[PDB]
């Protein structure tokens, strides 16, 4: 999501 | 003057690790599930709608990055100090962020928002068919110093070993945003726009209850005023050290899967569509790893302030231990409930299967090389953490990819051994640094 890192991971 | 946070932080390393993790872990995949929710309602709104989104999506992980990154460097920080004992400079480094929060946070919005327009004509767009795609990042970029406020206000929380009340704010927000979605979009008829809206009401919700946490309450552990503030060159160092390297390793762990996919197009179309689905549902096992994550950086800063390397070492290594054991259940569900998992995701069936019973193994290699860049961010030295990220997942991870498919059993092949020798060589630097610090 936002809070944290990255994610998504989705689309 | 003492929570029950700081008592965790201040105490046995393996009750640490746990009782920190557990709300973290919730967290990060209450949030997951949210992005599986506006994944599905945007779906259906057709093909235009999802054009908008794929473009808003780099801008969107890009200031993403950069507010998660900043909260790294401000956990990390706080939670070194702590360990020192130091309240004086704990509590400076809750100010310090919280001015860098605005600062960088409103420059993203001053700096992309009159460069959003370019942005989708450099990409090729018609102007009329991703007309939303503006729309959409403008909405968004409107809260960019919010998202950034509140991802700090977590960083001070789990900096100081508030992992629950850091868990609400994680909840509360992916929860507004997941009861707003579908009235944004479909009840008020907003679309995707609707979308972002919702995303951005939620924010201002969560920042409400962090900004009545540690400005009107008060409750937590550090004291937060100008009063006497001190400007100081070497906390804005400290942030940075950690925060900068934090956003250019998140940025770097999905600037190589297109790389992958590139490797996948090449070996073609209906192969893309194989790998992007299989990474999808083995990338779900990230998420209770980032909390350990998250978890291991709080308690080895605590255990570097109060300089014992036992502590940092059995944290981390401990760390390791139940990422691999959580890791060692996923991988085993994913592999024998394979064609289950398929139907969910495919509403290409076979050649999904041949990547979700080997693919997924690299899995359980993951939490040695990720457990050491966490407690390398913990101690402080974020650029470690950086150059590993950099190793794995674009220098070893489609290395690999493009050693064995110059068929697509080559990609999860690379993608495997890859991160297993990235594993190897982090899990060895990670023991480097601290028979380093047993002899300091
Ligand atoms: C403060 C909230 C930030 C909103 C960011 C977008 C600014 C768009 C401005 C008007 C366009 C009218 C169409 C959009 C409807 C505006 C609703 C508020
Ligand atoms: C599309 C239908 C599904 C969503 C229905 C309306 C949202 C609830 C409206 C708020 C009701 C307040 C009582
Ligand atoms: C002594 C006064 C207390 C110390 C203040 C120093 C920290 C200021 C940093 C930005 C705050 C911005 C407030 C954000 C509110 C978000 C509401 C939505």
């Amino acid at each position: 999501x936002v809070y944290s890192a990255v994610c998504a991971a989705a689309a | 003057k003492t929570t029950k946070g700081v008592q965790l932080l201040r105490g046995d390393p393996k009750k640490a690790i746990v009782r920190l993790s557990i709300p973290m872990m919730i967290g990060m995949s209450v949030q997951t599930l949210y992005n599986l929710a506006d994944g599905i309602w945007v779906s259906g709104l057709g093909p235009e709608s999802l054009a908008a989104v794929g473009l808003f999506f780099p801008v969107f992980m890009g200031i993403i990055a950069l507010a998660a990154g900043l909260g790294v460097g401000t956990s990390s920080a706080i939670a070194r100090r702590i360990g020192a004992r130091d309240k004086e400079g704990a509590d400076n480094v809750a100010v310090h962020s919280l001015i860098l929060s605005l600062i960088l946070g409103v420059t993203i919005t001053i700096t992309m928002l009159p460069a959003i327009d370019s942005l989708f004509r450099s990409m090729g767009a018609k102007g009329e068919a991703v007309e939303l795609a503006i729309e959409y990042a403008r909405v968004l970029l409107a809260g960019a110093f919010i998202i950034v406020f509140n991802n700090v206000g977590n960083g001070i929380l789990r900096g100081e070993g508030d992992a629950n009340r850091a868990m609400l704010a994680m909840v509360l927000g992916s929860g507004l945003n997941i009861v707003l979605d579908p009235i944004f979009i479909y009840t008020l008829g907003f679309g995707v726009v609707g979308a972002a809206y919702a995303t951005l009401l939620s924010m201002v919700v969560t920042s409400l209850f962090i900004a009545y946490w540690l400005f009107v309450k008060r409750d937590t552990y550090v004291d937060i005023t100008l009063r006497d503030f001190s400007p100081s060159r070497e906390i804005l160092k400290d942030i940075l050290r950690v925060g900068l390297p934090s956003s250019l390793s998140q940025l770097s762990m999905s600037i190589a899967m297109f790389f992958l996919n590139s490797v996948a197009i090449t070996a073609g179309e209906n192969g893309v569509a194989v790998f992007t689905s299989a990474w999808r549902i083995t990338m779900l096992g990230i998420v209770p790893i980032l909390g350990m994550a998250a978890a291991t950086t709080s308690v080895t800063g605590a255990a570097y302030g109060e300089r014992n390397v036992e502590k940092l070492e059995t944290a981390y290594l401990y760390a390791i231990k139940i990422a691999f054991m959580i890791e060692l259940a996923v991988v085993a569900f994913i592999m024998l409930f394979a064609p289950q998992v398929a139907y969910l995701f495919t509403y290409i069936k076979g050649d999904l299967i041949s990547a979700l019973r080997t693919l997924p193994v690299f899995l359980v290699l993951t939490p040695f090389g990720m457990m050491t860049s966490a407690m390398f961010q913990g101690i402080g030295e974020g650029e470690k953490s950086l150059i590993l990220t950099i190793f794995r997942t674009l220098v070893m991870q489609v290395g690999f990819a493009y050693i064995f498919v110059h068929g697509l059993r080559g990609v999860w092949i690379g993608i495997v051994i890859g991160n297993m020798v990235a594993a190897i060589v982090g899990f060895l630097w990670g023991r480097m640094r601290i028979s380093a610090l047993k002899k300091t």
